[PDB]
């Protein structure tokens, strides 16, 4: 491969370790969700670019509206959260246990 | 209250032979506890026991014991008359038996 | 000594004791969806390298 | 008797019963003749009779 | 063998369908006479088996068995309507369909031809056993024993199946005439050693062995009255019949794997009847008593000779009578006076005399008086250990002492002596617990009359 | 003379949050008999603002 | 929330696992997934509590995240192999992801920490779905690309899976969380015969959803969420408490009942090959699940435990709602185990 | 058909039915008070259902015949010996209010379902709104525990919680004194027992918690003795109120058609007040559960469905 | 687990490190019995400062009734565990 195929891969693995580990503000996970959306569009769109596989130059959008669903969902749950307490600190979802 | 719940009390056990001083302990209707000794007696002593116990001393000899008797009689009978020994150490005929070639 | 004591001790007791052990360790979790999260992210990098690299 | 009407009253629901009856009886006059034609199509092809 | 499962399966409706008051009169006839037609078992061939079809066979090990579980459901019957007289009538006969079902799992695992479907039936007597202790116990350690009862069996028989479906999968068949006509040597290898352990431990749990019997007298002691007979009687010949079924496919291996179960059945069985000497509850001791039985039948089973099959068949009959016999004796005096310590009511000769003749003649079959059959089956197994070492007479010995003080200590203890002063509330035996008795006792008797029906297939 | 069936003490051992207590768990709290948690004050403070002088 | 919208929703999470099994295109598949998720989340609150609405925000981010990476696992795909279809999966890599991801979707252990949170958070009858419904289509994908998985990885998840669950469970008093963690268990159970035989998956779906949808609607009807709860249900109805009781029996394994037959069938496939260890460690395991299914019949139906003066009032009325299936659930539950042979079917 | 999701779909609406005459009526006041002839005056006047107060038996009134059962199979609680003996060791007081709690939620589901099926009015005497302040003067003349009132508010929380207040509430003020002149006027030889200081507990429980926070939900109609006479002053008093303040206006399709489908499914209703907290007044063993159960179900029409009962002379069972 | 079961003593210390970080008060004149208002020459609003720097060391507030009547030390320890229920 390429370099920038090892950099977008890098990307998308930085976007997923900043999801995996939770700071305060619930956002911020939301937004490492976004960037791993990306990485995955430029990545695909890349590969597809490279292969001139011109039917599935369709993909990527497909992929980038399933991507704002996500979002949506992911922002309502938030506002949701903040209108139970305040905050959107990911320390107040402690009521259920294991 | 000083209590934890409410219980009834434990009661105390009934005697059969209060309301029935004839009652086999069977049931506390007289009727139906004389009809169950009746049937208990009847169907275990009079119809299992006695009958199951004659049937089984009078069953067919399966076990072939009479018959392997007198099939050891007959087999004495021939091999004393004969100057046959008794018994044989092989009980299968080494003609038909093949041992391995070698035994180095 | 032995009826009452010893072979008690050894096949039902320890299982017991074991089996409640193992559960007070694996059934209490705050419920922090940081903590184990973190502990996904452990399982991911540890099953790349560990079941992975050996292909 | 009873204070309300409950709604099920001393005659059954006939448009229930006769529809439960109904399925049953094509059911399971629709397996007999299932039955039937399986045996003749499998005694046709390994030809027995 | 139909005509004996279908009558069976039969009882249970007829029970679901009879009037309130008539439910355990239906039982009982009913049940008796399903025992007076599995009595037609007992005619058994020289050379095999009675094939039935491909699913049931009836040998001569497991005809006696069969007739003493169809024999031992009516005893059981009359056994609990005593103490179930306050009990609805849905839960009354919710008790007589677990009975049921015990039975008919118990017909069906003893004439079984694979030995997949004896483990499906074996395990399946397991849930009326457990429902029957847990439900209809009368103190709060039932729960504990029903616990202790299931996962015992449950630990020793998983790897039973494991190791049953790999012969499957290496031989071909687990169909039991197939396996016999087909055995092969096993090797000297671990895998071969853990395929032995695998297909032993299951049964010796069941017997049993000692070191692994701490469930029986839990379970033994908390449960019903009927409970404990069916567990004593029959329930524990499971893991005996079911060895002597295995070791086909065992040999030559049994030849030394036997050994440290051939220390532990003789050593706890000292340990057994030693801890009977001290015990404060009557029913436990009965309970000591069949675990130090079950150890000589162990023994049989493992020395691996005709003499020591022939004596493990009559022994586990001829204790199964007499353990329900005497579990029935201690029952009756529970029902009077309430408690279970032995110590209690004494000298209750004085108060009920022929209850004492049943309490002597029970405790001297215990003690194998000849010619009973507990003594043909106990001799003829110290016969075959003493072919197997000289040395066994010494163990076998000191059982033989023991197992007479403790016996005549229950008899002496619960008998003989003076009427405690502040019982009063002793009355008279019933019609139906002496029937009982004697349905338990002539039995026994008529077996020693003609003991080549319990003899076992060797014979 | 009769059967034992538990009584209050003994159903109290499953009435708990966890069963196996431990010095942490010991103040787990039982979830609410409709899983409703009672609404927390948590007041959003309005802003302040000062609409002139200037 | 109107009825019709309801009904939509539960239309459109059946819509996506339905995309997921009929789809060849490795696009399709993940749109599946995605719809169903979208569907799902509203359904998890529709009794609006700050418990639900935290079970749904822990839903979405574990199964986001797991689609996140299901979907880098198919670009690796796609790139070592200019292949969209759903087969072998050519590249390692995006194997070991791909298997990751599904196990993450499923609640595999050691991802399983959602389940017994979410499980708890939600009501009965989104539990049911959620632990019905859902496992229907990782385990599709799963068994779709069998014979390119890594049995060491699966097989250590499913292991951990049947440890973690038995464990976990042995420490519950609430009813949801013994069912999550009896969820877990059984899908452990499910995924240690994939690599060998995926009609034994199937069976094993089919018999454990069959339970799992009695249990849930036994507890509905009987409005029991604690185990307290629960032992009122002998002083209204017996009849429920029994059945309960044997359907738990037949949860726990043992014979003659109709649980029994996929653990036997999955022992005697993994003896097929050599695996002899395994199947003995996860009976020994499943021991414990059996345990705390004992437990609760004990403190349900075997025993009596003491009441409240106001159930007399309840005595009086009657349910007023009838669930049509549940008779046949529960047959279907205990006596099928004399039909195992008609498991031939499935494959 | 049974209400229901489907009847929603197509068709069914609760809010056109509200004829401005809906309106929830309650009438409370203290002991003795003419409450009860001025509920029915008013039901009267006005068209709607009158509903008598819940007593001990009142769910014993709508379920299979409308006569009482046995006191031991139903209440388990006597009024009588409340009077004679309030601080009796057997938890006679708080069984007697617990269950006259449960059985005022239940015919506050009845009326709730009469008026959302019909779009009739109704009118209560007490609600559950108001049986907290029996609850108040029996703990503050020590006739109940401290636990027992903690509790009562635990059931009352998770059950009162779900429906809407009613409409106007109309109480009728009769000063203590007064009140026990009534009471000795009457004859009821247990009711001349109760001292002054519990009505004087129920007044001011009343007149201190009830009404000002039941004035914030909708507008107070208080009544003197003397004008509670004149049912239809009354009457066109109630025609002329401005009802625009409380949660009723607030409510539309989707909201009526939750309440509906609670209000029926009367377990639902009654689920909560059977919780599993073991309070020795109201806990009964397992032994007397088990009697007391296998007694009810042997009454002549209670052992199956209302429909399946051969024993009481219902026909063609074998078809139903 | 949560803090540690509060005894009398731990309480005398605290109240007795609060009242010697108190710029009014010297330290070794200072006892459990020592009145503030006659011992310690302290004035009215110096009690309410003593009262409210109790308030923030033990979490609670202490009514103005109640709190105005400890005028010592030893009043101050014995109100706190009637009000924490401390019998140790
Ligand atoms: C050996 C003699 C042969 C006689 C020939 C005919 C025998 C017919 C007997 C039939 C079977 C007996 C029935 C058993 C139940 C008991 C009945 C009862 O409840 O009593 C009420 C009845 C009514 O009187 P009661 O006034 O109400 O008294 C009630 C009070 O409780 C007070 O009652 P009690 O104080 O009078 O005591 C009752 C009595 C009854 O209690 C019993 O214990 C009797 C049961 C025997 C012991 C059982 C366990 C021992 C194992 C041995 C197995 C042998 C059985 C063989 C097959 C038999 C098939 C049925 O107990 C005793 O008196 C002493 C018992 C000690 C016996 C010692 C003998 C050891 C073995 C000796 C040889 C045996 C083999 C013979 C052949 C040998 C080689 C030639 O009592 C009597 O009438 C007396 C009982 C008769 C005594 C029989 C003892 C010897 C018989 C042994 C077996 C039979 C062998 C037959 C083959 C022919 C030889
Ligand atoms: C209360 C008062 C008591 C004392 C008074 C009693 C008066 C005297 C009566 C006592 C009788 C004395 C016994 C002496 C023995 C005589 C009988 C003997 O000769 O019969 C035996 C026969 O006995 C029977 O075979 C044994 C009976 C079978 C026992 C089965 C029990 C029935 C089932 C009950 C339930 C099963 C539970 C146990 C499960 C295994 C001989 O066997 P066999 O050598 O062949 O006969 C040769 C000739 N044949 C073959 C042509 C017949
Ligand atoms: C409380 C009651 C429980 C029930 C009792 C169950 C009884 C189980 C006992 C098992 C009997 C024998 C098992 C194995 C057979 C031989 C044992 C071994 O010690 O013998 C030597 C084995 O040598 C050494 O001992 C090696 C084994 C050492 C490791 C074993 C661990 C034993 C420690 C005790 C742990 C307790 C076990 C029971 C747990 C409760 C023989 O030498 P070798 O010829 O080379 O091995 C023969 C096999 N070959 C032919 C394939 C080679
Ligand atoms: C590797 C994993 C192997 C798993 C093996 C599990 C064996 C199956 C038995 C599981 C028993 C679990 C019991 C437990 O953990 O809890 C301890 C329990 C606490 O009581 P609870 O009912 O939970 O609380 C109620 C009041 N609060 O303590 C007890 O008293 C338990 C009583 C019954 C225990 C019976 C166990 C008997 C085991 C016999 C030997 C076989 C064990 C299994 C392994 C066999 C060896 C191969
Ligand atoms: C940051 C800068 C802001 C500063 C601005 C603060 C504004 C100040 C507001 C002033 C309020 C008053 O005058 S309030 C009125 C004050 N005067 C009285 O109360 C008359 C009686 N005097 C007394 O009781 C004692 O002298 C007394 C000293 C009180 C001790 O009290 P004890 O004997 O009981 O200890
Ligand atoms: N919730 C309650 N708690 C205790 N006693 C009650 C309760 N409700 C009614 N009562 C009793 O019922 C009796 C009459 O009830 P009431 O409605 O006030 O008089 P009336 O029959 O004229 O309407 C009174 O003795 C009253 O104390």
């Amino acid at each position: 491969m390429p370099l920038v195929y090892m950099n977008i891969i890098m990307a998308f693995a930085i976007a997923l370790a900043g999801l995996l580990m939770y700071r305060s503000h619930l956002m911020s996970s939301l937004l490492c969700l976004e960037g791993m959306m990306l990485s995955l569009f430029i990545m695909s769109t890349l590969i597809i670019l490279n292969t001139h596989f011109t039917l599935a130059n369709m993909m990527p959008i497909i992929l980038l509206v399933f991507a704002a669903c996500e979002a949506a969902l992911g922002l309502s749950l938030l506002v949701m959260v903040s209108n139970t307490y305040g905050t959107d600190y990911v320390q107040n979802l402690n009521l259920l246990q294991c | 209250p000083t209590i934890r719940l409410q219980e009834d009390p434990d009661p105390e056990d009934e005697n059969l032979y209060e309301k029935n001083p004839d009652s086999h302990g069977y049931d506390k209707d007289p009727i139906v506890d004389l009809w169950n000794m009746r049937v208990v007696f009847f169907f275990g002593f009079s119809i299992v026991l006695v009958l199951g116990s004659t049937f089984v001393a009078y069953l067919p000899d399966y076990r072939m014991q009479e018959w392997a008797r007198r099939e050891a009689e007959r087999l004495v009978k021939y091999r004393e008359a004969n100057g046959l020994p008794l018994m044989e150490s092989n009980c299968f005929d080494p003609n038909k038996i093949q041992l391995p070639e070698d035994e180095d | 000594l032995l009826d009452l004591i010893w072979l008690e001790t050894i096949l039902p007791k320890t299982t017991s004791f074991i089996q409640m052990k193992m559960s007070i360790m694996v059934s209490n979790q705050k419920g922090l969806i940081k903590l184990y999260f973190l502990s996904f992210l452990i399982t991911i990098m540890i099953s790349m390298t560990l079941f992975n690299y050996h292909e | 008797k009873f204070y309300i009407r409950e709604p099920p009253h001393g005659s059954p629901d006939w448009l229930k019963v006769g529809l439960t009856l109904g399925t049953s009886v094509f059911l399971w006059i629709y397996l007999i003749k299932q039955h039937k034609e399986d045996v003749l199509e499998y005694k046709r092809r390994n030809g027995l009779e | 063998m139909l005509k004996i499962i279908i009558p069976t399966t039969m009882l249970l409706p007829m029970t679901w369908m009879s009037k309130h008051n008539m439910i355990w009169i239906n039982a009982t006839v009913h049940s008796l006479l399903i025992s007076l037609i599995s009595l037609s078992l007992l005619n058994q061939l020289g050379e095999n088996s009675l094939n039935f079809s491909l699913t049931f066979f009836s040998d001569s090990l497991s005809a006696p068995l069969l007739v003493l579980t169809t024999w031992l459901l009516p005893l059981m019957l009359m056994a609990s309507q005593s103490h179930l007289s306050k009990e609805t009538t849905t839960r009354k006969k919710l008790y007589i369909t677990m009975l049921i079902l015990l039975q008919l799992f118990l017909i069906m695992t003893f004439t079984a031809t694979e030995l997949i479907l004896f483990y499906i039936l074996f395990e399946a007597t397991l849930v009326p056993t457990l429902i029957i202790i847990t439900r209809w116990g009368n103190q709060t350690e039932r729960l504990n024993a029903g616990l202790y009862f299931l996962f015992y069996t449950l630990a020793g028989s998983l790897p039973l199946l494991v190791a049953l479906v790999y012969i499957q999968n290496t031989t071909g068949s687990l169909n039991f005439l197939i396996i016999h006509y087909w055995s092969h040597p096993l090797s000297n290898s671990w895998s071969n050693i853990f395929m032995w352990l695998a297909c032993i431990m299951a049964f010796m749990v069941k017997m049993p062995l000692y070191g692994l019997h701490l469930w029986l007298p839990k379970a033994h002691v908390e449960a019903p009255i009927a409970g404990s007979m069916v567990l004593a009687a029959v329930l524990l010949k499971l893991g005996g019949y079911g060895m002597m079924r295995i070791t086909t496919i065992l040999n030559p291996l049994t030849n030394y794997m036997a050994y440290p179960f051939l220390m532990l059945s003789m050593w706890g069985m000292i340990m057994t009847s030693s801890i009977c000497l001290r015990q404060t509850d009557l029913k436990s001791l009965i309970a000591y008593s069949s675990v130090s039985h079950m150890a000589l039948v162990i023994v049989a089973i493992m020395i691996q000779t005709p003499w020591s099959f022939m004596g493990a068949t009559a022994l586990m009959i001829a204790h199964g009578l007499t353990s329900s016999m005497l579990f029935c004796l201690a029952n009756t005096n529970y029902e009077r006076v309430h408690s279970r310590t032995m110590i209690l009511a004494r000298g209750l000769q004085t108060l009920l005399p022929l209850m004492a003749t049943w309490w002597l003649v029970a405790s001297l079959t215990n003690l194998a008086l000849p010619p009973s059959i507990n003594l043909i089956g106990e001799l003829f197994i110290i016969t075959a250990s003493f072919s197997w070492s000289n040395i066994t007479i010494i163990l076998m010995g000191m059982n033989m002492m023991i197992t007479a003080l403790y016996s005549l200590y229950m008899l002496i203890t619960t008998q003989r002596g003076k009427y405690t002063h502040h019982i009063n509330n002793i009355k008279p035996s019933f019609t139906r617990e002496n029937a009982l008795m004697a349905l338990h006792i002539l039995p026994l008797l008529l077996l020693t009359l003609n003991p080549k029906m319990i003899l076992g297939p060797l014979y | 003379a009769r059967q034992w069936q538990p009584d209050v003490e003994w159903a109290e051992q499953f009435g708990g949050a966890v069963m196996y207590p431990t010095k942490e768990t010991a103040h787990w709290k039982p979830p609410p008999w409709n899983d409703v948690d009672p609404p927390k004050d948590t007041l959003v403070s309005n802003l302040t603002l000062n609409f002139g002088p200037q | 929330m109107n009825p019709i919208i309801y009904t939509t929703l539960i239309m459109t999470v059946m819509s996506g696992t339905m995309l997921v099994m009929i789809s060849s295109h490795w696009l399709l598949i993940w749109i599946g997934f995605e719809m169903n998720l979208l569907a799902m989340i509203p359904v998890l609150m529709k009794n609006f509590n700050p418990r639900a609405t935290e079970a749904a925000t822990k839903y979405f981010l574990t199964q986001a995240t797991a689609s996140m990476m299901l979907m880098m696992a198919i670009i690796i795909n796609l790139l070592y192999s200019g292949q969209w279809t759903i087969t072998k999966m050519f590249n390692p890599v995006a194997m070991t992801m791909m298997t990751m991801a599904l196990a993450m979707k499923l609640g595999l252990s050691p991802f399983h920490f959602w389940v017994p949170e979410v499980t708890q958070g939600i009501s009965l009858q989104a539990g049911l779905l959620l632990l019905t419904w859902q496992k229907l289509a990782p385990l599709s994908v799963l068994c779709q690309i069998s014979q390119s998985i890594n049995p060491n990885l699966m097989l250590t998840m499913a292991m951990l899976s049947i440890l973690i669950g038995g464990w976990g469970g042995l420490n519950q008093t609430q009813l949801r969380k013994i069912m999550a963690y009896s969820s877990i268990a059984h899908m452990g159970w499910m995924t240690a015969v994939l690599p060998y035989n995926t009609t034994m998956t199937i069976l094993n779906l089919l018999i454990y959803i069959t339970m799992t949808l009695a249990m849930f609607m036994l507890l509905i009807h009987s409005s029991a969420t604690t185990t307290l709860s629960l032992s009122h249900t002998w002083n209204k109805m017996p009849v429920i408490t029994s059945l309960m009781m044997v359907t738990l029996l037949s949860m726990g394994g043992l014979p003659p009942l109709s649980g029994f037959m996929p653990k036997w069938m999955i022992i005697q496939e993994m003896t097929k090959n050599e695996s002899i260890i395994m199947p003995t460690l996860m009976a020994m395991t499943a021991l414990l699940n059996l345990y705390f299914y004992m437990r609760l019949a004990y403190s349900s139906s075997l025993t009596m435990f003491p009441s409240t003066n106001n159930m007399k009032m309840k005595w009086q009325f009657e349910h007023t709602k009838q669930m049509k299936l549940l008779p046949t659930m529960i047959v279907l539950s205990t006596l099928v185990l004399p039909m195992t042979p008609a498991l031939s079917s499935l494959n | 058909l049974q209400y229901g999701p489907l009847a929603f779909v197509l068709g069914e609406r609760t809010t056109r039915k509200l004829t401005e005459t809906s309106k929830v009526i309650t009438v409370d006041g203290n002991i003795c008070s003419g409450k009860g002839r001025l509920a029915r005056e008013i039901a009267e006047k006005l068209g709607l259902r009158h509903f008598p107060e819940a007593g001990i038996h009142y769910a014993d009134s709508t379920t299979g015949d409308g006569k009482p059962l046995d006191v031991q199979l139903s209440g388990n609680c006597s009024l009588e010996k409340f009077y004679d003996d309030p601080k009796s060791n057997d938890g006679n007081s708080y069984r007697l209010q617990s269950w006259l709690y449960a059985s005022r939620l239940l015919q506050y589901a009845d009326a709730l379902e009469h008026l959302l099926s019909t779009g009739q009015g109704v009118v209560l005497e007490r609600s559950i709104y108001s049986d907290f302040v029996f609850l108040e003067a029996m703990y503050r003349q020590g006739f109940i525990r401290k636990q027992c009132v903690e509790h009562y508010n635990e059931v009352k929380k998770v059950t009162a919680c779900e429906y809407l207040p009613p409409h106007v509430v109309v109480y009728v003020d009769v000063p203590v004194p007064e009140i026990q002149s009534r009471i000795q006027k009457k004859g009821n030889p247990h009711e001349m027992k109760i001292t002054a200081a519990y009505l004087q507990d129920i007044e001011n429980a009343y007149k201190k918690t009830f009404l000002p926070e039941m004035s914030e939900k909708c507008e107070v109609l208080q009544y003197s003795a003397r004008e509670a006479e004149d049912a239809e002053k009354v009457v066109e008093d109630i025609e002329y109120l401005k009802c625009d303040k409380g949660p009723w206006p607030d409510q539309d399709d989707r909201t009526f058609h939750r309440l509906r489908m609670l209000v029926q499914n009367k377990l639902e209703v009654l689920n909560y007040t059977t919780i599993p907290v073991y309070l020795p007044e109201i806990t009964i063993g397992a032994h007397q559960s088990d009697r007391v159960f296998q007694k009810f179900t042997e009454l002549p029409g209670r052992k199956y469905s209302p429909g399946y009962n051969e024993d009481v002379g219902d026909k063609w069972i074998w078809l139903k | 687990s949560d803090a540690p079961p509060l005894t009398l003593e731990a309480i005398k210390d605290r109240v007795l490190y609060v009242l010697k970080l108190y710029d009014k008060i010297d330290p070794e004149k200072l006892s459990v019995n020592s009145h503030f208002m006659k011992d310690l020459g302290l004035d009215s609003l110096d009690q309410v400062e003593i009262i409210m720097a109790m308030e923030d060391e033990f979490g609670f507030e202490i009514p103005d009734i109640d709190a105005e009547k400890l005028m010592c030390p030893q009043e101050i320890v014995d109100y706190i565990a009637d009000k924490k229920d401390v019998y140790e």
